[PDB]
């Protein structure tokens, strides 16, 4: 779930 | 937000140049697939930051953001590949340190078929003399148009990017008829980018299922989410 | 050949609707796949005649003709299916007496999903209020653009149909900007038709391997390409 | 070949 964490962090 | 200003924001969202940090050397089937997968994984991380920089994208429901990126990623990677290869006929510039020849795709079963497709489509964009700004809009459209409250936002965003591509074409100063034919031609080529990405995914999945390639986490996820 | 003459030519070239009846009893996974494979086989024969009427198609090399058709046939079939279902939300008109409800797609493992994207795209077309003349151009463009000096002639043929599409859209009388916008919106949907087209072919290969339905002759040749 | 037949023999 790297996609979701990268979409919610900068 | 005018067309020119939306196009500039895309220019600003452009991901940085990626290198796999590999000393020049002959490619074997192992070194090639290991390089392609390693590069895809790195580019995927940059692709996510890219999408977030598209006006309105983060405004979308987290569900749409995820499904849009999970379905188009390879297509976006390949569109990037073709813009980088535009000024280098006969070559596929995956990365500065990953430049492949058509005959090098013969050491991996099933990839030569795909390199030929990528080389063809690239050759076609070259004939149309694709402009950087057109590339930017087209790439963004690929993401926003892979949608196979938040729904209208997507449509509005996609419409805005289409509006921007029309603007870019209008700035070229060619006749209105040639502007309509150019827009149609650029849009029709996407069908070809999409085809080469479908084949690239099939081939990649096949490779993962054989554990022939170390499928890094982000890439494994993107891959596993797509087929599913 | 002017854009109008090309449209009139494609209009006449339209294949006649294939008649196939719905099985008496409620569909079973097999009866449905049988209905679909049989309809496709009949439409495929008409599709070949339709292609030879597209100005210049027969002037391409036999190999381009074959490559073009093997490469897009299912997308052409579904474009036609979507046009036929344009005025029937939630309904898929595979043929006059073969009207499938989105629900019936339940008796066929993994087809419902495809019925959903087919109906979604159809709605996008309804929403854009696709016109018959536009439809004819787009469907022919699907065929001529599946390139997936005969190559030089293929391009010219494609531009001629594009030119006709542009002409038809102009006849709607909207601003030049909107003409460009509608052109883009129509073509951007080819990606979606294609998607459902790939899901459909992969799903057909799967049913053939599962021996859920027999697939031979024309249909099989096209399936394998 | 059926496809070829329809394209040239028909
Ligand atoms: C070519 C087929 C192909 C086949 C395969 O098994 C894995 C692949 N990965 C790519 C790829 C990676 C990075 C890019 O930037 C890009 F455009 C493509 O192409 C691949
Ligand atoms: C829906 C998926 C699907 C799945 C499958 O295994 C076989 C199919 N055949 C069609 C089809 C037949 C005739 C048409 O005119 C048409 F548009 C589609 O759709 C199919």
């Amino acid at each position: 779930h790297k996609l979701v964490q990268l979409l919610t962090t900068t | 937000l005018s067309p020119e200003q939306l196009v500039l924001t895309l220019l600003e969202a452009e991901p940085p140049h990626v290198l796999i940090s590999r000393p020049s050397a002959p490619f074997t089937e192992a070194s090639m697939m290991m390089s392609l997968t390693k590069l895809a994984d790195k580019e995927l991380v940059h692709m996510i930051s890219w999408a977030k920089k598209i006006p309105g994208f983060v405004e979308l429901s987290l569900f749409d953001q995820v499904r849009l990126l999970e379905s188009c990623w390879m297509e976006v990677l390949m569109m990037g590949l073709m813009w980088r290869s535009i000024d280098h006929p006969g070559k596929l510039i995956f990365a500065p340190d990953l430049v492949l020849d058509r005959d090098e795709g013969k050491c991996v079963e099933g990839i030569l078929e795909i390199f030929d497709m990528l080389l063809a489509t690239t050759s076609r964009f070259r004939e149309l003399k694709l402009q950087h700004k057109e590339y930017l809009c087209v790439k963004a459209m690929i993401l926003l148009n892979s949608s196979m409250d938040s729904s209208r936002k997507l449509a509005h965003l996609l419409n805005a990017v289409t509006d921007a591509l029309v603007w870019v074409i209008a700035k070229s100063g060619i006749s209105s008829q040639q502007q309509s034919m150019r827009l149609a031609n650029l849009l029709m080529l996407l069908s070809h980018v999409r085809h080469a990405s479908n084949k690239g995914m099939e081939h990649l999945l096949n490779m993962k299922c054989k554990n022939v390639v170390p499928v890094y986490d982000l890439l494994l996820e993107m891959l596993n989410a797509h087929v599913l």
